[PDB]
């Protein structure tokens, strides 16, 4: 529903048990030290992201706990969590399925990919599987537009997707095998399918085209 | 050592972890010089 | 010596450098329409109604934030500015709820009055309006958040004149809502002042809620006695009864605010 | 004296020789390809020479602005004022059709950090905050690996490249937003608050990140900055039309046989670029219906304009559009133009930060109206109403997102109004 008002529930309550592991704590202080002294509030976005990693989804306790360590008032922490899309204020199921639906990737029939996921999973767009393995939602442009329709499984890009190719990806996740990041075609990253129309010569060594002066 | 233009040697991103970005950021902290101080400890303090 | 010179509607005006366009226009007497810009609070720019045309300049500038410089002719009543004001208000009234007969701000609503002066006489918005769930922030403040225009005046007041940071804006886009996320009463000795700064009926007073209309009350100046500060107030009386105690302006004693125990 | 037949660049002058990841993207490969070479001499030349050679290069902002990058970077030639000086590299790449920033980061990151290093020296900055978008986690980790390699090699850090300068690069990840691509919003999001853009009576050169001076620069612009220093502005100025120099990347996507990326010389014919690098429009060039020149913000142009138009700033400006980010999206005759544009407005509505009224309410209103247009449930008078609405939000918003969302509607209306008329008539007689 993407509602922006948190109502207290037994699952998501300010008393929900959450904290930071000691390894997470040293990561947090390294994050804060990246920013100038006196403006440690700048670490809100990365630190709040850290709470996401060790919890999957951040409850209100995680957003409160971020406020205490960073001295930021909880209201400002709540603003960041609701504004940015990645922060999952509601629990998600293991592998997060993000499908591009913007025009450049839809022009190459991205809905076929979305339909293929819908058929294999059986879960309608938006909800989560009963075994909490896949969470299928649609997302806007993710950069890789020159590549064919793609997904954003957890933290991996799977480009040049094709309706049967994503069937292989889904069962690999169902069996625990990790699909290889990258396009599911002959193209490696972004090169033309037919062949390299440029950069077909060894790059020139140091000093090439370098003026006398510098 | 050829002009192996048919190989995508950038495969290191495959075997990455959930904490990889923050991990090597922590290891990278010692190189960073001391940050400037704005005086007060916080804009509210 | 530092005073730079500007031309408000052509007439020369002496302005301290760093003065915003809006204050320069006020020097002549023209009051630029505004929603977000409150004099005491900071300047934000969400209002977008303070837009005005600077002469020989293609882009309409926001008078609430632009500092003037040498030789500027602030064309307040230029056609481009008037088209800008009508456009901005059209967006404001696009999703506003039809609550004027039942809204306490009726008769003293800045959105209502600025619609009469700087705004169109109809609507071309044949869509479905938005609705936002109400929030509770205490037994003092009426909160009909569907009428809010996200001027962030309440947010600025809470974080500047009140000191407590519990009012904010959650979400992005048109679905952005101003409130407190987790349910919590906005309680402070200056809490009731958010009723005054809010230009619409989104935040009104529960005790007085829909018991009188602004055009029918008689305003009588007086001095508060609840505290020793002696804040100047405007006691509004109708038919020999007391409904509202509104703050007055003194710029020394109470600025533009009163305590809740006063109100 | 004039290379009128602009285009068909050769591999020698290409900047990102490791664009497709066909060579070692670590420090060893980058130095092999010609990176981190005589960097100290660039540092010792002095910031004035770095700025001066950028003006000679005529480099324009390759991020959607096209500003005279030399003039912009000259804004911190002012003396010190106690406050620290900071540099910021934009790496959000949230505009649809834009993929160039992703490729340089994950295939030639060492050029980027060197770009921050020479860029910071020219502008006197203390550190560079590369704001990579949150989705590019693998790219960010790849970027940090290069940073660690540079730190160990002594190129960056205390006494950077053995030149006395102390420069650091913090790569800050995003949390998911297209508005974070905006410079002032990016400055805002770095500070930790909501990613709403800030008004500019002030400018990042004076007030910026943490209040200190800053300058948001695109990844491509900073990446090519060191090579400009090595090869000179004269070498860079040789390519491209006047005021249109450089070798801007191109992200071709849509209804093409092989959508791809190529670093082609600027002011290239649009037909030529699609034919060879991309492979031509699916179903032949005659199957083309419309093309997005430089991303969603840039208005579309029909095939008639597509017949002969040079891919640059000025040539597209007189073609009722803009270069933007050089994100060429083609749309064949099998493409529902109205549906495609409605999706773009849907993307903009889902990405507007909601701060200013015209972008908060106008884009949502334009989304609802365009949705009716796709179904045809409207009247011909609504087309004119959509035109007026798009103009009302144009130039009245805090950031250029409102103008970035109004332009596609203006582009669609002025080039495909008969298509809109036919659909509404089709809806009318069907529902009789
Ligand atoms: C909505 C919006 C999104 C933008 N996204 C980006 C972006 O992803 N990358 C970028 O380099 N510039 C982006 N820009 C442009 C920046 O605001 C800014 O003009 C530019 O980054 C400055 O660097 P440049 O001169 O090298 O282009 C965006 C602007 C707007 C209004
Ligand atoms: S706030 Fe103003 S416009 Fe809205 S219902 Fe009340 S009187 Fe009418
Ligand atoms: S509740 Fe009132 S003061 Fe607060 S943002 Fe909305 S209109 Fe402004
Ligand atoms: S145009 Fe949209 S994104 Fe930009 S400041 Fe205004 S509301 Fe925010
Ligand atoms: S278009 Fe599908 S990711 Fe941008
Ligand atoms: S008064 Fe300047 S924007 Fe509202
Ligand atoms: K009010």
């Amino acid at each position: 529903g993407a509602l922006f008002v948190h109502r207290d529930t037994p699952e998501n309550n300010p008393d929900t048990p959450f904290d930071f592991t000691p390894e997470n704590y040293k990561r947090i202080e390294a994050i804060v030290k990246n920013y100038p002294e006196g403006h440690k509030a700048a670490a809100v976005l990365p630190v709040l992201d850290l709470a996401q990693r060790q919890n999957g989804w951040l409850p209100i306790s995680a957003m409160n706990k971020v406020a205490e360590i960073l001295q930021v008032p909880p209201m400002r922490v709540y603003e960041v969590a609701t504004f940015y899309t990645m922060y999952n204020r509601k629990p998600v199921g293991k592998y997060h399925i993000q499908v591009c639906t913007t025009t450049p990737c839809m022009l190459r029939n991205s809905d076929s990919i979305l339909e293929a996921i819908q058929k294999k999973l059986g879960i309608k767009v938006g909800e989560t599987t009963p075994d909490k393995l896949f969470t299928l939602i649609e997302v806007e442009c993710l950069g890789a537009c020159v590549n064919a329709p793609m997904v954003q499984i957890n933290d991996n890009y799977y480009e040049d997707l094709t309706p049967k190719d994503i069937e292989e990806i889904i069962d690999e996740l169902k069996a625990g095998k990790i699909p290889k990041p990258g396009p599911r075609s002959g193209r490696f990253s972004c090169e033309p399918a037919g062949g390299l129309t440029s950069l077909t010569e060894p790059p020139k060594g140091p000093g090439f085209g370098v003026q006398a002066g510098l | 050592e050829p002009f192996d233009n048919s190989t995508y040697r950038n495969l290191q991103h495959h075997e990455y972890s959930t904490y990889t970005f923050l991990d090597l950021n922590v290891e990278l902290s010692k190189f960073r010089m001391p940050q400037p101080s704005s005086g007060r400890q916080s804009p509210r303090h | 010596s530092n005073l730079i010179e500007v031309f408000v509607d052509g007439q020369s005006v002496m302005v301290e450098p760093g003065t915003t366009v809006l204050q320069a226009c006020e020097k002549v007497g023209m009051q630029i329409p505004r929603f977000c810009y409150h004099e005491r609070l900071s300047v934000a720019g969400n209002c977008r109604m303070c837009l005005v045309e600077i002469e020989k300049a293609p882009k309409v500038v926001a008078a609430c934030a632009m500092p003037v410089m040498k030789g500027w002719n602030i064309l307040t009543n230029s056609e481009k500015s008037k088209k800008a004001r009508e456009g901005v208000m059209e967006f404001l009234l696009a999703n506003h709820p039809l609550d004027c007969p039942i809204c306490d701000q009726g008769g003293e609503c800045d959105l209502q009055d600025q619609s009469m002066m700087f705004g169109s006489d109809r609507s071309r918005f044949l869509e479905g309006k938005r609705a936002v769930e109400d929030k509770n922030i205490g037994p003092l403040v009426k909160t009909i958040m569907t009428r809010c225009i996200q001027c962030t005046r309440c947010i600025r007041f809470a974080s500047e004149i009140a000191g407590v940071d519990d009012l904010g804006t959650t979400g992005r886009g048109n679905d952005m809502q101003v409130g407190t996320y987790i349910e919590k009463m906005f309680m402070s000795e200056l809490s009731g002042n958010i009723i005054d700064i809010c230009p619409v009926g989104a935040l009104t007073s529960k005790p007085y809620a829909f018991t009188a209309r602004p055009w029918e009350t008689r305003k009588t100046e007086s001095i508060d006695v609840m505290d020793a500060v002696g804040s100047n107030i405007v006691v509004s009386t109708r038919t020999g009864e007391v409904m509202r105690i509104l703050p007055r302006m003194h710029e020394d004693i109470n600025e533009e605010w009163i305590s809740d125990k006063t109100r | 004296p004039k290379k009128t037949s602009f285009g068909s660049l050769k591999d020698e002058d290409r900047i990102f020789t490791n664009l497709y990841g066909r060579h070692d993207w670590r420090l060893k490969g980058a130095q092999s390809r010609g990176d981190w070479y005589k960097t100290k001499e660039i540092l010792l030349k002095g910031p004035d020479w770095i700025l001066g050679e950028v003006k000679t290069s005529g480099l324009r902002g390759r991020g959607g602005a096209g500003f005279p990058t030399g003039l912009k970077w000259s804004f911190m030639n002012k003396p010190s004022d106690g406050r620290p000086k900071y540099l910021v590299v934009n790496a959000d790449e949230g505009e649809p059709g834009t993929c160039k920033d992703r490729e340089i980061i994950r295939h030639d990151p060492h050029k980027l950090v060197e770009g921050c290093l020479v860029g910071g020296r020219a502008m006197g900055a203390r550190a560079a905050y590369i704001y990579i978008r949150g989705e590019f986690y693998n790219e960010a980790s790849n970027l940090q690996v290069a940073i660690r390699e540079a730190y160990e090699a002594g190129l960056i850090g205390k006494n950077a490249c053995g030149s006395g300068y102390d420069f650091d690069v913090f790569v800050v990840r995003g949390a998911g937003a297209y508005i974070c691509g905006e410079e002032t919003a990016l400055i805002e999001s770095i500070e930790g608050k909501q990613g709403k853009p800030r008004l500019k009576p002030p400018f990042p050169a004076d007030v910026g990140v943490f209040g200190c001076p800053t300058t948001v620069a695109n990844v491509e612009t900073v990446a090519v900055s060191p090579t400009i220093c090595r090869r000179g502005g004269a070498w860079f100025a040789s390519f491209g039309r006047e005021r249109n120099s450089g070798t801007k990347l191109f992200n071709i996507s849509g209804h093409v046989n092989h959508p791809c990326t190529v670093e082609e010389e600027m002011s290239v014919p649009l037909k030529e670029l699609i034919e060879k690098h991309a492979g031509g429009v699916i179903g032949g060039w005659d199957n083309l219906l419309a093309v997005i020149p430089g991303g969603s913000s840039t208005p579309l142009i029909p095939k008639s304009v597509c017949e002969t138009v040079l891919m640059d700033f000025d040539a597209l400006v007189q073609a009722q559009t803009g270069l933007g980010t050089a994100a060429v999206i083609v749309m064949d005759r099998s493409t529902d133009i109205v549906k495609a544009i409605a999706r773009l407005i849907e993307f903009y509505k889902h990405e507007s930060c909601g701060q200013c009224t015209p972008c908060r309410e106008g884009v949502d209103w334009m989304n609802k109206v365009m949705a009716r247009f796709v179904k045809g449930d409207a009247r011909p008078a609504e087309i004119d109403s959509l035109w007026e609405i798009s103009k009302q939000i144009e130039g009245h918003t805090i950031c250029a997102l409102g103008d970035g969302a109004a332009w596609p509607v203006q582009g669609l209306i002025r080039h495909f109004r008969p298509e809109l008329e036919e659909r509404m008539q089709q809806f009318a007689l069907q529902h009789q």
